[PDB]
RNA sequence: GUGGAAAGGCGGGCAGAGGCGGUUUGC
RNA sequence: GCAAACCGCCUCUGCCCGC
């Protein structure tokens, strides 16, 4: 009932907002089929939007605080105000953002491990296709998916 | 025929699209401004024993536009014969209603052809509001004036008919002086401006005894169909009384009309365009 | 007189079927019809009662037989008594009989009045008094003999009451006989009255064109063109009333409305006291656009273009060429009344003159002869409220401001536009009279005010079919307008600036403009004359008489419920401007004009069976703009809910992207279940949010500028998350919970998203609170 | 008569947000282009702008400018507004609906005043056309790319209202330009008299410093002005080159100039061909 | 009636951020709650015009409302005025100070063109009316962050901080936690006033009058919770100038300049004011 | 020999008031 | 041997006035 509920593009949006162990593999497996999009760059369509809303189902169930990634939301925020007209090179800052995303996973601990688990899991390779990577096309790509894990993380009552 | 196509391309909002007989007045205001009284003259005498121009009409990135001619209103049933009766009341609906043709419609619709209408034209009646304030206490009183704003490539042109040497002399060098200062409306508010460009047109026309106008005629004899035009504007502040033109897509037959002269209380005396643009048509029985 | 007793001949033989339904006598109503006038002319009533029961003795053809047992009965009853002949009376009994065929080109049962508009559903009967009573054709149900044994009852108080005259029995038989059928079967959807005032249309257009008893006896009078269709159609109407300036605050604009339709009952009524007929002849007057059966002689070929001389050359001396009347006349005969074979005649001798009306407006001016020929006039200036070219010494001061020089044509609309709630219609007389406001082509109109003597040998008499304190030497002429105004703390018409500052939220004007759709292929399925004169008046009396009574606040159960801001007040602040023809233009407060945009078109969903929609255009603008813009946006915000699937109504105007897919007009059935979703979670009742969002319209105002990204580019999905981090934080994921989402079936179905046609329940709701 | 066109180019940079309103989802919407959305800065909201800030000018020296002048003469400092009548004694002599506005009457009083004669007047039975044409500023191809890359254009400030005592807040928004917008301005002076054309240039140019120090449009006092001209390029267009076409008119060039670098500091050193060839 | 020019006196400096500074506005995705305003295109946080200008009229609205029997010998039009607000009756002008409904507020608006003419307060800040509308004499640009500070933000360096605060509830002892952007202490921008010189009879008091309200704003707050720490503004002054009306027309240097680049807002209206005002009253 | 000539969508308005990064006990 | 339970926004306002 939970992989049905999870179609291709949207099946519901407000059907898996009243929506534990049902999604605890569908999501997951999934969340492994986000794991397996290793091409960050390969789906300019809904599928962003459509892997997001899985993404984002299977850790508001968990924790996952907002304060503890706005070191990270602010982290691609101030260097999206570098990608316009201010830098070229993001090469010295997304190490810096996967030095702080090694120091997100390692100052949480206690039960937001399984949360920061996945949080782990899903961006660190498409930022491994990123480090040698420019920074105008691939990286709107990645924060435009980066602003749906958040957005639809309010919309499933997460905070 | 092979006429001129000179395109305006505007550099801002137009008040109205223009006609036959106030680009007559922008031009002899240019040459009186640049060559003198003395080429006024010759250039009024030079559309009475030549040729002549047309109203100007809009287009959208080389898609030119003409207006509809008045032949195909009594025609219209035989027009779409091939129309099933569930759409064919609406067809001739919105094509008896239509004002602008394309150039290949255009060419149909003198032959009495099925043709369609376009989807888009280039330009809306918007209404940009103003204020008036006072100096000392900014009182606002607002007023209301509309304006004529284009597309990105669209504009509007006229054609010429005629020889080159009345055009490379008089028609060419009006059209500079006439895109840095305006062709009507508040060109003190960069208005009527535009850029200007001179092109080919080809016009496939039938030979028939019967013609179009494609200008502001005021016919002498009676003409065939028409659509009346009842207007006068003003010139250097007098006022010119209200003349009962005919619009372009009028049929007329063997009519050349005629410029009439006016008095005005002026120095000069004041010319109003009354020369038709004839192409070629077929009509139904009447 | 044969010329008045032809009239009232045919018009008053098809009387005694209302007897015949309610059973007074033995039946054959050939029979009851003879002895119904015959016993109004023993107890009050003259003695050419006693003559008129011939006609409705004498039809059907079961009593006129071996042309001997009628010149028995006519012979004790005396024409010698009025100054009729022998052969003279029974001339006209042979001219009414062909006339009831021509206008039918066709039992014993009890069957009501089924509709024009659907066959299978009938309305019941009821009375032509424009109150209390939409009829709606609903389930057939057989009336009733107590039904119409009290439709005679009111009938005979009325028919002694009146003077036996053509002009007087019109508007009793239209009160009374309008939804009773004319002949009892199976799906007859002509009127009775419709049928008696179609009758005595062709009898009198049978005498006029000189055919006697020979002529009809050898079927001479058809196959032979011997009558004369005149159809006539005012061209400009738009162009004539709504291009004025900044000037005549709806005083003025409702009085040009009012002094055209003047215009059109001058020409109208001109014909009819000129070439000898009766108003019957009228087949409809309907909103500049009128047709009239006339005969075909010499003499009135040789006057009708006399009359249409006299009208354009005025037109053109007063308008300069703002308005244009194109009158055309076709010859037609007997056979072209009906329906031959299977080929309908009648719908072709109408496309026929249609045809030489599209001609001639194509030929605007031409019988002028100084229409293209200048002509040297000095001194000349412009009104400043309309815009005409007059010579100055003839502009005056107004009686607004002294200063402005208008022309003395809009110094009379003016005063007129003042007296228009103190007007119960005018008076028709010469142009050289005193008390005339304003000037016909023909003839000088007076005003009849509410307390006075009228003077005028034609009378018209606005909203009412009863001739009140009119002279028993005057013609009565009732005709109706949609005359709802809004009316300030004094008497007198509401303004531009009063009324949009009672509107529920922001100061707009609400201007709405809407006609009935592809009604000129549903005259098409007319195959009679007497057909097409009652589908004529039903869509003219929607207009006319069925919109007031809308604005009043009936119709609660057939009307239901609406997209309404507020409640539906007892006082609405609107103003007809015109309505009438198929079409209506009414401004008013904005937030009442949008309710009344779902509230008459419903009205007109149930007034015809379903099988004619509206289509309606929607503007709102500000008070300072001139009417001659705000029409010129509306009309063609109307055109463009009209080139469409066609049942749309325009409500707003909102941005789209440039693909072609997206539409600007909502459709009808579409908005209208798109408010009972979303208008009862943002909105409460008169002007109020709901709870949990009071204060909170920084949600909703920003949730515009998240379908703006859509408005550039539907490619992006940009407003999909955008969406559901807004409605996220402020705890509202209940509220508005399909505009989260994409929709995956709707590119498969090629249309557009959910967050397309959201735009117009919310920025009607944004603006209807303070804003 | 007619001698040449002085054209006049550059650049309108928007050092501060920018509103030019049209009240018509925020609640004060600035005007944009009605098929693309693009705002722009008007004709008639510039050369009014121009010309509101040089009647002040005057009116604080018609008794100083009364022998270059004529005209000035006739005219009090003031306004018309308590003796309620039109061209009477004072200075802002003509009502038009409600506030009054220095317009002078007359053809040859127009021709000696310093402001009718550039911007043009009414008059009954005169009508003097102006010689400046302020045509409409859009946004520059610099910032129609960055239009078309994602980014917006207006922003929406929301301001309020406080009570003084009990401190309620009452907030509105405005919309206005991001400020920094690069807009593409022109005028284009038309020389009738080859007299007084030097005076007409440097009114016109005392007119954009005064518009530096004011605002352009909108609240303006609460920062929604801020307008500085960075210009291009001068031309002159002369008779000869309408006539004929050949490309031969004389060219000034200031491609980073001030309004002030420009009226004194290159006045001379800048048109001396142009009053070279009068 | 007679509104005429003489200059623009353009008072320029530098706003100091003693403490941290927050001017807030609504709501991007991922961010701090309660943000503090950005200019959208370099983005970076700024002081406007009207948080600047309204603040100063705030300040001195109820300085002239206390002192309604020393400035009304002085200024005409504080006769029509007694102490107070018209938050008790709900009519717009009767006898008190503040006399408008804005939408809910009372604020000081004089409602004529010559009753504003002469109130101290709206003959610098200006006003509206029916029929009659006294524009303002004081323009204040919005202030952008210095150009030392730019580089700054180009190093690396928090332009911003994030402070949270607990609203603890008094019984339970309960925490109740959010966060608050506010620009860094030390942190430098940069203002712009330009009082207009419509008259040269009254425009000694008006300079004061500016000054006065600006000496209140460094001993108040500008912006944000000043009563919690977020306030403490310091005015820097850099240039006082006057722009003759010489200078418009010619393009020269004409314009005075009175140089006070390390004084204090006080030491400004100080006895002195005599003294570094005197070329500018040798122009008028 | 231009339905033209002249006309600032403008004046006044603080995103502000209130609020200790805290307490509870053990796993 | 050392930390985890909970708390992450609450409630007021939201265009006036003039042409
Ligand atoms: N007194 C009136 N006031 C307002 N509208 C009216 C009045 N009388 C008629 N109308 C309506 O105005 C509409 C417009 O008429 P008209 O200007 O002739 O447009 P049109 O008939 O479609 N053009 P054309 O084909 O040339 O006649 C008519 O169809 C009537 O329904
Ligand atoms: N009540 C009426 N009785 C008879 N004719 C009418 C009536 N109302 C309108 N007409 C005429 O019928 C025609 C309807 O024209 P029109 O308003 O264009 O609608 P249409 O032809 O059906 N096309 P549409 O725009 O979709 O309504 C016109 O010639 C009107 O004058
Ligand atoms: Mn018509
Ligand atoms: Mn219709
Ligand atoms: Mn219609
Ligand atoms: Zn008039
Ligand atoms: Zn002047
Ligand atoms: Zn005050």
């Amino acid at each position: 009932v939970d992989a049905s509920r999870l179609f291709g593009e949207s099946p519901d949006v407000v059907g898996i907002k009243k929506m534990g162990k049902q999604w605890e593999a569908i999501q997951p497996y999934f969340d492994n089929v986000v794991r397996e999009a290793k091409n960050f760059l390969e789906w300019s369509p809904n599928k962003r939007l459509a892997n997001a809303v899985t993404v984002a189902a299977y850790l508001t169930s968990q924790g996952l605080k907002t304060n503890q990634v706005r070191k990270i939301l602010d982290m691609a925020r101030t260097t999206e105000l570098k990608v316009k007209r201010g830098e070229g090179d993001i090469k010295d800052d997304l190490v810096k953002m996967r030095y702080l995303l090694a120091y997100t996973v390692g100052k949480a601990t206690g039960q937001s491990k399984y949360s920061l688990d996945a949080f782990h899991r899903i961006l660190d390779p498409m930022l491994e296709v990123l480090m040698g990577s420019p920074k105008k096309e691939n990286f709107e790509k990645f924060y435009d998916f980066l602003q749906a894990v958040v957005a639809y993380h309010k919309f499933f009552g997460g905070g | 025929p092979k006429f001129i196509a000179v395109k305006l391309i505007p550099k801002g909002p137009f008040r109205d699209i223009p006609r036959a007989d106030t680009l007559f007045g922008a031009i002899g205001n240019a040459i009186s401004a640049i060559h003198g009284q003395s080429a006024v003259e010759e250039l009024v005498d030079a559309f009475v024993g030549g040729a002549r121009i047309s109203s100007a009409f809009p287009y959208s990135g080389d898609t030119y536009y003409l207006p509809k001619p008045l032949s195909v209103e009594p025609a219209l049933e035989g027009i779409l014969t091939g129309l099933d009766e569930e759409e064919r009341y609406t067809t001739a609906k919105r094509l008896r209603k239509a004002k602008y043709l394309d150039l290949k419609n255009f060419e149909l619709a003198l032959r009495l052809r099925p043709f369609t209408i376009p989807e888009e034209i280039p330009y809306a009646r918007v209404d940009v509001p103003r204020v008036v304030l006072d100096r000392v206490t900014q009182d606002s009183s607002i007023y209301f004036w509309e304006e004529i704003r284009f597309r990105e490539k669209s504009g509007v042109y006229f054609l010429y008919s005629g020889p080159r040497e009345v055009f490379d002399g008089y028609i060419a060098p009006a059209m500079r002086f006439l895109g840095d200062t305006g062709i009507g409306g508040k060109s003190t508010w960069g208005a009527g401006l535009f850029e200007v460009e001179f092109h080919e047109m080809k016009i496939d026309a039938p030979g028939s005894e019967y013609s179009v106008t494609l200008s502001n005629a005021l016919p002498t004899k009676t003409p065939v169909l028409w659509r009346l035009l009842r207007k006068g504007g003003w010139s250097f502040g007098r006022r010119k009384p209200r003349m009962t033109f005919i619009a372009e897509g009028s049929i007329v037959k063997n009519d050349p009309g005629g410029m009439e002269r006016l008095e005005l209380g002026l120095s000069h005396e004041v010319y109003v365009y009354g020369l038709t643009f004839p192409l070629g048509v077929e009509l139904p029985e009447g | 007189e044969i010329d008045e007793l032809t009239a009232l001949g045919g018009l008053l033989a098809n009387i005694g079927k209302p007897v015949q339904r309610a059973g007074l006598y033995s039946g054959d109503h050939s029979t009851q019809g003879a002895r119904f006038l015959r016993d109004l002319a023993e107890n009050t009533g003259r003695a050419e009662y006693e003559l008129l029961s011939l006609f409705s003795e004498f039809h059907h053809k079961g009593h006129m037989k071996n042309d001997e047992l009628m010149i028995r009965r006519i012979k004790e009853l005396s024409p010698e008594r009025f100054g009729l002949t022998m052969e003279d009376v029974l001339n006209a009994l042979w001219i009414v009989y062909e006339a009831d065929n021509l206008a039918s080109g066709e039992p014993q049962a009890s069957r009501p009045l089924y509709s024009v508009f659907n066959p299978g559903k009938a309305y019941p009967w009821a009375e032509l008094d424009f109150e209390k009573e939409l009829p709606v054709p609903g389930d057939v149900f057989s009336i009733r003999s107590q039904d119409y044994r009290e439709l005679v009852k009111r009938l005979w108080e009325e028919l002694s009451k009146a003077k036996l005259r053509s002009d007087r029995l019109l508007p009793v038989l239209e009160k009374y006989l309008t939804f009773v059928s004319s002949v009892t079967s199976e799906g007859n959807i002509i009127s009775l009255y419709d049928h008696m005032r179609m009758t005595s249309a062709i009898a009198l257009a049978m005498l006029r064109a000189g055919c006697t008893a020979e002529d009809v006896r050898s079927g001479r009078c058809r196959k032979e063109k011997r009558f004369l269709l005149i159809e006539g159609d005012f061209s400009g109407i738009q162009d004539f009333i709504y291009r004025v300036s900044g000037k005549g605050t709806l005083k003025y604009l409702r009085a040009r409305s009012a002094y055209l339709e003047l215009i059109g009952w001058d020409v109208v009524l001109e014909i009819l006291s000129r070439l000898g007929l009766t108003r019957a002849n009228v087949v409809f007057n309907a909103g500049g656009h009128f047709m009239i059966i006339a005969q075909n002689t010499p003499d009135a070929v040789k006057e009708l273009e006399e009359i249409r001389a006299k009208a354009v050359e005025w037109l053109y001396r007063e308008f300069e060429s703002d308005l244009y009347l194109a009158i055309e006349w076709e010859p037609v005969s007997g056979r072209e009344f009906g329906r031959e074979g299977g080929k309908n005649l009648f719908a072709e001798a109408r496309k026929r003159l249609k045809h030489k009306l599209t001609v001639r407006k194509l030929k605007r001016f031409g019988e002028i002869k100084g229409l293209f020929e200048h002509g040297h006039t000095e001194r000349l200036a412009e009104c400043p409220v309309c815009g005409r070219e007059l010579p100055e010494g003839k502009l005056e001061p107004s009686a607004s401001d002294p200063e402005t020089k208008v022309c003395p044509t809009c110094n009379r609309l003016v005063s007129l536009g003042g007296n228009l709630p103190k007007l119960l219609g005018f008076g028709r007389t010469a142009k050289n009279d005193a008390g005339v406001l304003v000037e016909g082509p023909f003839s000088g109109f007076v005003p009849y005010l509410q307390g006075g003597r009228p003077v005028g040998e034609q009378i018209l008499v606005k909203n009412t079919l009863n001739p009140g304190e009119i002279p028993e030497s005057a013609q009565f002429v009732p005709y109706f307008v949609a005359d709802y105004f809004k009316k300030d703390p004094k008497g007198g018409v509401a303004t531009f600036e009063e009324l949009s500052m009672a509107s529920t939220g922001t100061r707009r004007l609400g201007v709405m403009k809407g006609d009935v759709d592809r009604l000129g292929e549903f005259f098409s399925s007319m195959d009679s004359p007497s057909k097409l004169a009652t589908a004529s008046r039903f869509m003219d009396y929607f207009f006319k008489g069925y919109i007031g009574a809308i604005i009043e606040g009936k119709f609660g159960y057939i009307i239901g419920d609406v997209p309404s801001l507020r409640d539906w007040p007892e006082e609405p602040d609107i103003v007809v401007v015109y309505a009438g023809g198929d079409d209506f233009f009414i401004v008013g407060a904005w937030d009442q004009i949008f309710e009344l945009a779902f509230r008459v078109r419903r009205a007109f969903n149930a007034y015809t069976g379903g099988k004619l929609t509206l289509s309606v255009g929607l503007g709102y603008f500000d008070e300072r703009t001139p009417i001659y813009r705000m029409a010129d946006v509306v009309s063609e915000r109307l055109d463009t809910a009209k080139d469409e699937g066609r049942n749309r109504v325009f409500v707003v105007g909102r941005s789209r992207p440039l693909d072609g897919k997206h539409k600007l007009s909502y459709e009808w059935n579409h908005y209208e279940e798109l408010w009972r979703t979303y208008a009862p979670r943002i909105y409460a009742g008169n002007g109020r949010l709901k709870g949990k969002l009071e204060s909170k319209k920084g949600l909703l105002w920003k949730l515009l500028e998240i379908r703006e990204l859509y408005v550039r580019d539907p490619n992006d999905v940009r407003w999909a998350y955008l969406t559901a981090y807004l409605l996220g934080r402020h705890g509202l994921s209940d509220l508005f919970p399909e505009l989260v989402g994409i929709d995956t079936k709707a590119v498969e179905r090629k249309e557009p998203q959910p967050v397309y046609w959201v735009d117009g329940v919310l920025k009607i709701v944004l603006m209807a609170v303070r804003r | 008569r007619f001698y040449g066109k002085i054209v006049i180019k550059g650049k309108i940079k928007a050092v501060t947000g920018l509103h030019i309103g049209s009240q018509r989802g925020i609640d004060n919407p600035v005007i944009k282009d009605p098929h693309t959305g693009l705002p722009y800065i008007p004709g008639s909201s510039l050369k009014g702008r121009l010309r509101s800030l040089f009647e002040i000018l005057v009116n604080s020296r018609l008794g100083e400018w009364r022998e270059k002048y004529p005209s000035l003469a006739n005219y009090s400092p003031g306004s018309c507004r308590p003796d309620n009548q039109e061209n009477c004694g004072k200075f802002f002599n003509r009502k038009i609906n409600r506030g009054w506005i220095h317009v002078c009457p007359d053809y040859e009083t127009a021709l000696a005043c310093p402001v009718c004669r550039l911007f043009g007047a009414s008059g009954k039975e005169s009508n003097f056309p102006s010689r400046i044409i302020v045509r409409d500023a859009f946004l520059t191809k610099e910032w129609e790319e960055k239009w078309r890359a994602g980014e917006a254009i207006t922003e929406a400030k929301i301001e309020v209202g406080i009570d003084r005592v009990t401190s309620q807040a009452n907030p509105r928004t405005n919309e206005r330009v991001v400020a920094g917008a690069e807009f593409e301005f022109e005028i284009i002076y038309n020389v009738e008299n080859t007299t007084h054309w030097r005076d007409d240039i440097k009114n016109l140019l005392t007119a954009m410093a005064l518009l530096e120090d004011s605002y352009l449009g909108g609240s303006g006092s609460r920062g929604y002005g801020k307008v500085k001209f960075i210009f291009d390029s001068f031309e002159f267009r002369p008779l000869d080159y309408y006539r004929t076409g050949k490309d031969e008119d004389i060219v000034s060039i200031d491609a980073r100039e001030k309004s002030v670098s420009d009226i004194l500091s290159g006045f001379d050193s800048l048109f001396s061909e142009v009053e070279g060839k009068l």
